[PDB]
């Protein structure tokens, strides 16, 4: 897939992703906070279409992510991110995609997610998160 | 906590309002 | 810091394909 | 003065300031690094003119600030930042302004300056610095 | 300000309380 | 169970835990690094015995943990930490315990584990990790 | 002089230093906080005697240092720390020593001092401070 | 990669070795 690295910011305002209930996560894009103003992250796009888009608009800064969870597993022979769910201090967004494969989950007891990096081909291949105080 | 990250700040140097 | 002029951040992951 | 606060970024690429050799620091503006690309900070301007501009262009990321020093003192009855000097791992820039008054200096043994805040009226009233690893 | 240093904490994994 | 919280330190020198291959993790204790000298953490003990102890002695600081993984699930009606594995840049320690239930894994791309907290009753109920640069 | 480096901790409970009103700072020792319990730092002692001791007992954690200031200058040909003052959110301790030479001051707008390092011969040659959130 | 936690350090004030 095509690697991406958004880097780190001061918080998260919006997550725009797409998914397919037969395969995995496709597109991924984040509107970050940067010192009190939105910073529009680059669109990271799947090589293919047919995905269902979802817009996660957070009530920043009162609302913030406290857990990210999902599944990884093989689609067409490739290990990919098949589902994502974002839990905030207000509600749960998701799961989006296919909740099959190996689960993972990252609860944050103290701190914030302030950035994403990863790779997308047909689907989201992998991702990592920037954490800070 | 808040949804905003924080960092160490040193200062101010100058007028102390 | 005492090496590069670029700030650092804790990073956790990757989850997914291990490359 | 009019308060300003750029917030925090991932590094410093360029500092544009102005000074007067009879009074103090005037204008202050920073081009930051933000995750590998320039982010142009707002120009913070003195209420008056007559200043001499200087452009401090750093060889980012090989070159970074390791000490900031200067002087504070009264001009026209106001306590202001009268001089600034920026020492990097390569070179010293300054002093700019008037090196009289109370000296201050911030050497950084480990870490980086990644943001500025302060206030400017006729002159730079005060300033603070964001530090990180 | 608490007067005590802060660090990132991840978790908990296990029972949720 | 009884909550514990070791707080944060400089690094990890040794982990002493116990486990039962039919139930879950029991006892948990850590020798931290504190500014270049060992700091012996409190022994956190299960309410019961019958566990097998293991000593995980790291070659600090050249050897450090880069991923923590394991399983959670029910034992006698209680959700507990059933297994733990510690992967360092040198080798893998474990898994210790019962490798069934819901897997979890925390790979660390940049950063260090510098403290543990959690709760132990009959078994390790839950745990969290302190992370720093 | 003899270098010292206490490293980093959770906070500060007490500072025990000595000074001479004709020369400079002599002895320096700190009782740190370490995750809620005192940690007694090594006593860093002058090569000579004749100093006046002072004990700075902070009401940790509600009382913490918000500015450190002092003077540096030459004594018997050596550049040393001639005076120190510690301002907390409750009171000011000092100045102790000789208030002559080049002033310095470190106000902390956001963050905490959590460690000291430096060198002491006849007098405190230099010092640095560990800063964290 | 050092295996040891790090912290911002400001200074030194005094002699410059
Ligand atoms: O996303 C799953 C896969 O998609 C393909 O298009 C790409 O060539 C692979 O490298 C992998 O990324
Ligand atoms: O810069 C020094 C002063 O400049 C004046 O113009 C302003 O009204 C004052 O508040 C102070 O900022
Ligand atoms: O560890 C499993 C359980 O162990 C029991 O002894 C305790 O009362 C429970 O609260 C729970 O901790
Ligand atoms: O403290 C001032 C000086 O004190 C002397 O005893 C020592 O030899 C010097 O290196 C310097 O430390």
């Amino acid at each position: 897939g095509k690697a991406f690295d958004d880097g780190a910011f001061t918080g998260i305002r919006e997550i725009n992703l797409s998914y397919n209930k037969e395969t995995a996560i496709g597109d991924f894009q984040v509107i970050y906070d940067l010192n009190g103003s939105p910073f529009v992250g680059q669109n990271h796009t799947s090589f293919i279409t047919g995905f269902t888009p979802v817009k996660i608009s957070l009530d920043f800064p009162s609302e913030y992510i406290i857990e990210v969870s999902g599944h990884t597993g093989k689609v067409s022979g490739y290990v990919v991110v098949r589902s994502l769910a974002f839990k905030t201090n207000k509600k749960t967004y998701g799961p989006y995609g296919v909740t099959s494969g190996t689960p993972f989950n990252l609860p944050i007891e103290n701190g914030l997610i302030v950035g994403f990096k990863g790779s997308i081909g047909y689907w989201l291949d992998y991702f990592s998160m920037y954490l800070s105080l | 906590q808040s949804g905003k990250s924080q960092t160490v700040i040193v200062g101010p140097w100058g007028a102390q309002v």
